[PDB]
């Protein structure tokens, strides 16, 4: 389907920046997480990434490690997530719908099989967090022949070869990572990425989309005026969860409260 | 792009987060350079003669093999500085580590002797150590934990996952990602993303050179088989090296059986595990069904890495290595007939290669055969594991 | 009447019971046999180099060492198979024993490390091997206890008098007047009556004459100073040996002054005992003023021999050899200092020996001085200990 | 003085052994050992050797292990044993006194300070357990400058060349040993010593008193008949004492039955 695609071209008729929240699908039980990302979609939410739980998420910090945690607790497995994927685009049509996920769950049983599944339920793209450029090419292959997008992450330094492979590689949109390190809302990215936005658009890569330490409305603001199309914050989404587990109601509050601020920071 | 290929056959690779891979190609060009680096070369050779104790022993076991035509040497890692062969690789690392500039160390550790080894090349070499250790071991190892930290480590206990070493590997990576511009990511085996898999066979093929040298001095000829017990895959890879070329030489690698393969509690991924993509590389693992890694269990703490080196899931698809396993118990018996036999207290890891050259000796006491076991380490360190189950049996 | 001189001096002798000197003088004329048969010594050579791992390295200590005009080596008894260089001295007795025909091995020990060693010895060697141990030291050594009887040797506990070292050496020699017709007592240190002081430092010297052949190759001369731990004196004449006719060469004896000389609480009989006679040698001892014998105190368990060889008495009161003491608190120190310096974690008997040498060199950090320290055993024995103590500190 | 010489020659006028039991002093207090040691000489004691309590006794088996422990609880020192031995003279003035020593105790202060104490308080020999005749010279000198017999052991496979030294080198009476090992009441000797005793008669030693497992009247009368002048119990006797530590009364008692007995045999 065309569903990125159509949601850059909608938001920059409006001259708007996409706000991208990620949460662990299954965080803190199914019916939960359900309830949590249609809030987050009526809240403001452009698209949607959605990590499956694994047992060793080695890009993450300790607030995803969490989410992961938690989500095995309600004893959450693949297959399960993508029912609740199912679930979710049955609900919602056109919002693109991007999974988080590490490469074992998707060689695990045949990568083309982990594609063609993605394409069933309808989700748009795939990153795989630990397939760097160098070792995509199954991946990307795969991806292309099911109509999922592959993702890659751009480093705050990447190489000019670097940048023309991710853009010639990647697809929906371009990851571009703020900092080194691993996920963590604390940390904010101190590198001036307006640079590699424009070598990006030179050589025509997916629109970029910011991540990591994305925490706060000025974030999405100024990702935007830096020439991004837009930023994903997860570790902010998922402390939401993680400070509001005694209280679903409270915790859907607070979470449509954050994204609504997130959203709004985007819109000309 | 590399400068060595990355796999062996379709195992190995770089599965890496995007933002590691500079700090892989950086060591991948640094280790080529100090390879034809005389200077370099003399530098390692020196700390591993001098401070390591290096070349070991080959030991003959008559008193085990009597009365059979089994000829048995055991080649003496158990002697090597720090009781165990992890000291060659670790000496190498920290000089490639100050060779790129790096001031300090990231180690992981299951049971302890690579966070002991990486911590002591560390005080040896002037570099600032840090370990990471699953919580769950840091509580059943608080030997190894003192040692480190008498050798100036800092060790942080890793409470994620299951708390144990794929865990304390998860962490290790996980701030290397952030760290790799000031630390070097010393990897305790022969596995990982390239190029830990070569390096770590490399700085441990003196164990198979030196065997052969000696072999070939005491018997005038090579051994029929080199058996090594198989954690992640170092030491064997260490004792196979040399002899790969040598077609009439087997080898063969023991992972731990644990309570039988069939209970499924055991640590054999090679040979019973499903290949899968995880720690940076692709090969066999422990993991359930839907692809989660799961632990090894072993009677032997150091047998823990719940996948195997690359090169050894390779050299086993091309039939040039053989692998099989030794259940605990069998490990235990090698253990006490070592001891009772030799004089020679054997690491419990090391016991279960021990353990199957007594299977091929008494299977077939009558078959004429020189076998070499790697006795990758000493065995003080399993007393209490020992008593306390010969106290549940009497 | 015998074929060697049975004193130094003054000091040493045969003050056994009547009924024990055939023993000696067969075990005198058996040595004395031996030690010209270019057989036995081919034999030896071998359980030494292929068994053992001799020789052992000789480690130069730069980071200790930084910014004084000190060049410090540290001999490494603490890689020989063991752990200490007691494994030395066993194997030769046991091939005495096996020349004599004998099929039995008494041995006494403290720490317990003697007992493991007489233990490996006579598992290799095919000889049935009995311990006695004080019961006291049985109860705080019950690792080195296990090990023993994995090793196939009898530990028999001794509850008479202080139930500690010197209850056990006479337990031996109890039960060696009834059966030295089938056993040979291979006493664990170098005193006792003759020809056991002579034999166990014959049984040691390749520790000084590789020594000396390593630091001749390393530095082009002969070192400032020797400086060895003095228990009951056999590490300390092993490495003093082959230094004695260069007169150049320093030879210097650490025994434990324990809480402080002053306090009594020590084991420093060479240089704050009184000569008197027991354990069938004349011998400086610790004893009280009415001549009972009392035992020696150290942090260190092996230091605990109530006496000293009577070489060292001699070699002492001729002034060729210079005795010290270092208390329990510079030995914890210089323990603390290896292993954050070196990664080299020393048994608390050696580092009495390093201690002192760290006094020689920070005393006087400008005077230029090549010393070596035989670090006589590994310390992984001793983390507990020192744990404990600096737990109650911090 | 002449004490053994005189013995043995009254002996003979009779034709009859000497018994000799031994006990360490000061076993289990300084009062009742004096009460014991004149229990032993009531009951028929010829000589009597006593042995001063030593930390380690290397040629002693546990029986006399154990009596020198005793001693030690009642803080016996080789002070007092002195004191009681110059009690035990003034009230016995012709009885042969042989102490059992271990070296260290006679060369502590000075080995000719040792044998002048040993003459003034009254004793007659001194055996050093573990000094063999190749260690004795300064020893059997001391000894008699002093007029105290130095007495050594004979082993029962002695040679000829130690026959001839032990024979030169004691006086008073030469210790037969009937067996290796250490002291003990149990294991009796299964050597012939007939031709021992009469070298030993050959070369003019002095007469032999045999010990090490004399437990019984019968080994009395069997060591008479073979030659030697007489037997030495101790362990026997021991045991005497340990077995009745609770009651002071009956352990008199049976040591004065023991000593009655074991002397009996002796007679012509
Ligand atoms: O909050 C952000 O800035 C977004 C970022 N997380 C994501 O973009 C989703 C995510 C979860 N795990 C990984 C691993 C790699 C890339 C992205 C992710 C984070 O938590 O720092
Ligand atoms: O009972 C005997 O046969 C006497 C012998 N004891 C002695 O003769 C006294 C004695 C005590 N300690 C020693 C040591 C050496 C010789 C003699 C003795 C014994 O107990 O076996
Ligand atoms: C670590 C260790 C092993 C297992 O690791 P490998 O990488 O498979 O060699 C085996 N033996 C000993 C003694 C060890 O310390
Ligand atoms: C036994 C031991 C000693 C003390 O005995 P010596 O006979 O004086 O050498 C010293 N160091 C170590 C490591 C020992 O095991
Ligand atoms: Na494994
Ligand atoms: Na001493």
């Amino acid at each position: 389907m065309e569903r990125y695609e159509n949601l850059f071209a909608q938001l920059n008729d409006r001259r708007e920046g996409a706000f991208v929240p990620f949460v662990t699908l299954g965080d803190p039980g199914i019916e939960q997480s359900l309830k949590i990302i249609d809030t987050l979609i009526d809240a403001g939410a452009d698209a949607l990434e959605l990590g499956v739980p694994f047992s060793d998420p080695l890009a993450d910090g300790p607030t995803i490690q969490n989410a992961n945690l938690r989500a095995f607790a309600a004893g959450v497995t693949p297959a399960q997530c993508f029912e609740m994927l199912a679930l979710i685009r049955e609900k919602h049509p056109t919002i693109p719908i991007g999974l988080l996920m590490y490469a074992n769950l998707v060689f695990n049983n045949g990568i083309d099989a982990f594609y063609a599944r993605c394409e069933q339920v309808g989700v748009d793209s795939v990153l795989v967090a630990d397939v760097p450029v160098e070792e995509s090419a199954p991946f990307r292959q795969a991806a292309l022949r099911h109509n999922i997008a592959p993702i890659f992450i751009c480093p705050p330094n990447a190489d000019d070869d670097l940048l023309r492979q991710v853009a010639s590689y990647g697809r929906g949109y371009t990851y571009l990572l703020s900092r080194s390190g691993v996920t963590g809302a604390e940390n904010r990215g101190a590198l001036p990425l307006h640079h590699l936005i424009e070598k990006l658009k030179e050589y025509h890569a997916a629109p970029a989309l910011q991540g990591f330490g994305i925490s706060s409305p000025e974030q999405v603001s100024a990702a935007v005026r830096a020439g991004a199309a837009g930023a994903i914050s997860g570790s902010a989404i998922v402390k939401i969860i993680e400070k509001n587990l005694a209280s679903p109601k409270q915790m859907l509050a607070e979470l449509r409260s954050f994204v609504s601020a997130m959203k709004a920071a985007s819109r000309a | 792009t590399t400068l060595l290929n990355p796999y062996f056959g379709e195992f190995g690779g770089m599965y890496v987060p995007q933002i590691l891979m500079p700090a892989l190609n950086q060591l991948e060009e640094a280790f080529v350079s100090a390879q034809k680096d005389p200077e370099f070369q003399a530098q390692f050779a020196d700390l591993l003669k001098n401070y390591a104790g290096r070349p070991t022993a080959l030991t003959k076991c008559q008193n085990i093999t009597a009365g059979t035509r089994t000829t048995l040497y055991l080649k003496r890692e158990d002697l090597l500085h720090g009781g165990a062969h992890k000291t060659n690789q670790v000496l190498g690392q920290a000089l490639l580590a100050k060779r790129m500039g790096k001031s300090e160390i990231i180690a992981e550790t299951g049971a302890g002797q690579h966070g002991v080894a990486s911590a002591l090349a560390s005080a040896l070499l002037g570099l600032k150590c840090r370990i990471y250790m699953g919580a769950k071991d840091v509580e059943r190892q608080s030997p190894n934990v003192f040692r480190m930290r008498l050798m100036g480590a800092e060790v942080i206990p890793v409470h994620s996952g299951s708390a144990t070493l794929k865990d304390a590997c998860n962490e290790a990576l996980r701030d290397w990602s952030g760290s790799y511009e000031t630390a070097h990511y010393m990897l305790g085996t022969a596995a990982g993303p390239h190029p830990y898999p070569t390096i770590v066979r490399e700085f441990q093929r003196m164990i198979g050179e030196e065997t052969k040298a000696q072999i070939l001095d005491k018997e005038g000829r090579l051994p029929d088989a080199v058996i090594a017990c198989v954690g992640g895959g170092s030491n064997a890879i260490g004792m196979f090296a040399d002899f790969i070329n040598d077609t009439s030489v087997g080898l063969i690698g023991v992972e731990p059986g644990g309570h039988g393969i069939e209970t499924g509690e055991h640590g054999a991924p090679l040979k019973h595990g499903r290949v899968g993509i995880y720690f940076g590389m692709k090969a066999p693992m422990m993991q359930t069904a839907d692809g989660q890694i799961e632990e090894s269990y072993s009677i032997s703490a150091g047998l823990d890495f719940p996948s195997v080196g690359p090169q050894h899931a390779y050299l086993n698809s091309i039939g040039r290595a053989d692998y099989v396993s030794i259940t605990d118990d069998e490990a235990l018996e090698a253990f006490k007939t070592l001891c009772r036999h030799e004089g020679i207290i054997p690491a419990l890891e090391s016991s279960h290669a021990l353990a199957h050259a007594l299977k091929m000796m008494r299977e077939q006491p009558e078959k004429e055969q020189l076998l070499v076991v790697n006795l990758s380490g000493r065995g003080d360190k399993d007393i209490f594991t020992v008593h306390d189950i010969l106290k549940a049996r009497g």
